């Protein structure tokens, strides 16, 4: 009777090389209960389990794909399993692919200089990225950022400005305080949805 | 340089036709078939310019239009796509340097053979050994 | 390999039409203002293919037919040399590699999209994201 | 006035790198008489006089041609010039290119070993020629040689042989004598023609 409930749901959240898979829990799950996970590669028909029994609700699969911003894309299932039971697979609904990574941004550097606010977004390098894989050659054209500008002494409303390049100026005309902002990554495009970076402030004059 | 050559002005139209892509995306990667019909390399190269047209026009013509005798629910989008993949199409023709560049070299000649007052006979007899030349240089370089 | 694939198959007819040109070189070379028609890169570049073509079409349907008026004494030597550019001609239209590279991809892709049960509708819709990304790819090659 | 009269033929002979430009004299030619040499290239019409007053019945226009081999071929043309007076031109009659240079061998080298007449053909090499501009770049493909070979101590009559490389063997099956060879170049898919090299001998026992 190898009849177990499938797993609900199968997707993928990733963000630049940071490839994880997410899967609902089947109900009535027990403590002897854990989930395989399997992936497919466009362009080859077979699937390779990535993980035989997993008792989370989760799992990166970043080790095994490096290829995905030079590749057709990959797709992904996990079932359940308790001892000799599971099961049928529960497959992602779309192909996995750079289109469905969630752009982010490292870090923001903020200076000022004669009355300028010059700032520097630093794009992300994370480790398991192949060298020549940056998010720059990856994202190689439109990268776009917004940012929203809020003053300290001001309050929780803030105003947006769009800019094409890496590197950002605000004019400080004559003012005194606290800047703060944050930066939202895209590309021009694509779909590719982005999210708001951990705000940065500095501060004019002493 | 032209607008409609700079690759700045289908930006939008090509992040249009993703999201509405995106929304539809589960039910038209749904299938159980994961080969790759459209490989890595295939516009890419000296060819690349005429298969580029020819996937164009294969969508825009044959694919779209059965599509919605496929996935009737799905009209809207496909109808949308078809119609931004479309304005992107004409756009680029008023490009020369998007297409191929295989029609300057035969204007001219064509029209350098116009210009005479045989049509270019002469000249084209009296360059045989030219022709042979180049047909010879032609084979060995492919 | 193929054989009409291999220069070496060209090698013989490329020196009868040179032997056939050189008897009466001195005829068709009289006149000769001293321009030059076709130059040499005139079959060179990435679309060199497509001139080739062109010219070898160009000779066998017009220049040499037009030739046996302007030149009612070398009929005979026309003739020979008309005849073995043919030859030349049916044999390089046997062999891909000698034409143009686009209409093998073009070939490939589309006997893919029609294997399948469904004359590739499916695939082609499934694949919107990965044509997106080609398209977007292609602006940005040239 | 000035009207001599005109050299009846103007003519290039020319092998690798030697473009040599050749025309008949004038009748009642003159001690005074001289001839002027001018050269004009395919795709820019006009001429260029290489030589005002050459008294001779020849000219070496390899200095000016050496693009030959790259080229789309020039034309040639001489007149006949007497201080103040002077002929109409006499030009070449057809295009010269690569197709009229006759093609022609450095040398051949002989060697015995094993019972094997081991010959390397010494393609030209004239020092005008540009560096990169070598016959085997020039003439890329199917370059063909007949070999004449016949035994000294035989007579005025000789064997063919055709091969289709600089390099060749012809066994000396326990022959001995003299062997002697000549090479004729070609290109298979070419018309130009091409002369017999001078014979070289070797021989196999002692001698
Ligand atoms: C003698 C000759 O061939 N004349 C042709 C004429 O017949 C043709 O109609 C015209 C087209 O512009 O080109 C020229
Ligand atoms: C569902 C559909 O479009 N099927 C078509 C069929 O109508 C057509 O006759 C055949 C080619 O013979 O290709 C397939």
């Amino acid at each position: 009777g190898t009849e177990l409930p499938s797993p609900p749901s199968v997707w993928f959240e990733a963000e630049f090389f940071h490839h994880i898979l997410h899967w609902t829990p089947i109900p009535q799950q027990s403590e002897s209960t854990c989930y395989e996970v399997a992936l497919l590669r466009y362009g080859i028909e077979s699937w390779n389990s990535i993980s035989q029994c997993s008792q989370t609700l989760s799992y990166d699969l970043t080790a095994v794909t490096l290829d995905l911003y030079h590749s057709n894309g990959y797709r992904a299932r996990v079932r359940a399993v308790d001892g000799s039971r599971h099961s049928q697979w529960t497959v992602t609904n779309t192909r996995f692919s750079v289109d469905e990574v969630t752009l982010t941004v490292g870090s923001v550097n903020l200076e000022i200089h004669n009355g300028f606010i010059l700032g520097k977004i630093q794009l992300p390098r994370p480790k398991m990225a192949p060298a020549q894989d940056t998010y720059e050659s990856i994202f190689s054209h439109f990268r776009e950022y917004e940012i929203a500008i809020r003053k300290v002494p001001g309050q929780f409303t803030f105003t947006h400005k769009k800019v094409k390049h890496e590197q950002f100026s605000l004019l400080t005309s004559g003012e005194v305080g606290e800047f703060c902002v944050q930066v939202k990554p895209s590309v021009a495009s694509r779909s590719n949805k982005g999210m708001w970076s951990k705000e940065e402030c500095i501060s004019l004059t002493r | 340089t032209k607008p409609q050559c700079r690759p700045e002005d289908y930006a939008t139209r090509l992040q249009d036709l993703r999201v509405t892509f995106h929304r539809v995306k589960p039910t038209l990667q749904r299938e159980d078939d994961y080969s790759v019909w459209l490989d890595g390399t295939v516009v890419k190269g000296c060819w690349g310019c005429s298969v580029m047209d020819w996937l164009l026009r294969r969508y825009l013509e044959i694919v779209f239009p059965a599509g919605d005798h496929v996935y009737p629910g799905l009209k809207t989008e496909l109808h949308s796509m078809r119609s931004t993949l479309e304005s992107i199409y004409k756009d680029m023709r008023q490009c020369p340097l998007l297409g191929c560049g295989d029609k300057s070299v035969i204007s001219r000649l064509s029209q350098e053979a116009e210009r005479k007052s045989d049509n270019g006979t002469r000249k084209g007899l009296s360059e045989l050994d030219t022709l042979f030349s180049r047909l010879e240089e032609y084979l060995h370089s492919r």
